[PDB]
């Protein structure tokens, strides 16, 4: 199934996931895709970050959901 | 005008982001901080205390850890870092150790003030920002963050008031 994240820059992406996919899945889709390292990553959907174990069935993720992705910025 | 038309999305509850482009310099001047590791903290002392100096940013860290004592345990960030509050402190307050996003979320709330850091590409143009708390860009302590690991401060260039 398709879903949309939408990065930093507003940059939304597609991903083909699966409702059993993990968060750390998803991480590591958005890492092939767009360079992003898991590390620095924070998902985030209907207002709360998704946790690394959970799967995006245990969300309620459906087709076509949009996803933020904000960053862990360090200086 | 421009920075009054700002489209902040409130991502989680307290956190915002934002996509606008523009030139840093259009709008703000920027305080250059020493590349040591401290640079998060001395750009935070920069545009919080009065007559900051070189050394004045080890009253953040001090501020960081009052406030990592009340929030850390709350704190979303702190989920990716994985470490137990004590073994957190006892890193955040090493010598050298980098700031963050996690830290800006923490000293907004413990200050009770608004921190904004606008992240700028390789092209020097902005091309996001985070915002910890609920107050404006002409309210807030900016910082600008540059080749994805260096902090500098901002004010607000005098024509914008």
């Amino acid at each position: 199934m398709q879903i949309f994240v939408k990065t930093l820059t507003g940059k939304t992406i597609t991903l083909e996931v699966e409702p059993s996919d993990t968060i750390e899945n998803v991480k590591a889709k958005i890492q092939d895709k767009e360079g992003i390292p898991p590390d620095q990553q924070r998902l985030i959907f209907a207002g709360k970050q998704l946790e690394d174990g959970r799967t995006l069935s245990d969300y309620n993720i459906q087709k076509e959901s949009t996803l933020h992705l904000v960053l862990r910025l360090r200086g | 005008d421009f920075l009054r038309s700002l489209d902040w999305t409130q991502v989680i509850a307290g956190q915002y982001v934002s996509n606008p482009r523009f030139n840093i310099s259009d709008y703000f001047e920027i305080v250059r901080q020493p590349g040591d590791g401290n640079c998060f903290y001395h750009s935070i002392a920069e545009l919080t205390m009065p007559n900051k100096t070189d050394h004045s940013y080890h009253y953040i860290k001090r501020l960081t850890e009052s406030a990592a004592r009340k929030y850390y345990q709350e704190e979303p960030e702190a989920r990716l870092v994985g470490l137990s509050l004590e073994d957190y402190l006892k890193r955040m307050l090493s010598d050298n150790e980098w700031g963050s996003t996690l830290e800006a979320s923490m000293l907004a709330k413990e200050m009770g003030i608004t921190i904004i850091i606008w992240t700028v590409a390789a092209s020097d143009e902005v091309e996001a920002g985070i915002k910890f708390g609920d107050g404006d860009v002409f309210t807030a302590v900016n910082l600008l963050h540059s080749g994805q690991t260096h902090f500098d401060a901002l004010r607000i260039l005098p024509q914008f008031e």
